């Protein structure tokens, strides 16, 4: 499996 | 589930039929996609193609996503500041066509479909948005 993600992703619109 | 939070922000608003994260650049593999579409199916091999060194080929042959036979509309792929592509499905047995966005990050391909009628510069908008965001995080 993949590293994990930087951070939460941005916002929802 | 950590990747899986981008596919459920990349479909929140209710325009797309799925989306995708999809590594290619360590290795070629889908790190996150909505179950049961083309776009958990992609290989390595139609990933490669999406990256690869040909840019003219895939007018002519098309290229598939989970095996799903596609078109390319436009090529900014490696248009430093855009790093977009628009793709739509081909129609077999009467169906819908669907417009398809890719934004490519450094690492990670960002994958949008629309639903049937959604028109392919609001996706663009959206997988470019996402991979800007990926990019400026190092990914
Ligand atoms: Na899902």
């Amino acid at each position: 499996g993949p590293p994990p993600p930087p951070g939460p992703p941005p916002p929802p619109g | 589930a950590g990747w899986q939070s981008y596919v459920d922000n990349l479909m929140c608003d209710g325009c797309c039929q799925e989306a995708a994260i999809v590594g290619y650049c360590d290795a070629k593999y889908v790190w996150a996609a909505t179950a049961g579409g083309v776009f958990q199916s992609i290989t390595p091999v139609e990933i490669d193609m999406i990256v690869g060194k040909d840019r003219e080929g895939f007018f002519t042959n098309g290229l598939t996503l989970g095996a799903k036979k596609c078109s390319v509309i436009r090529d900014s792929l490696y248009v430093d500041g855009d790093c977009t592509m628009d793709i739509r499905t081909k129609s077999q047995g009467g169906e819908p066509t669907y417009n398809v966005a890719v934004g490519r990050a450094g690492r990670v391909l960002v994958f949008v479909m629309g639903k049937e009628g959604v028109h392919g510069g609001g996706l663009n908008k959206k997988a470019y948005s996402m991979a800007k965001y990926l990019r400026d995080s190092g990914f």
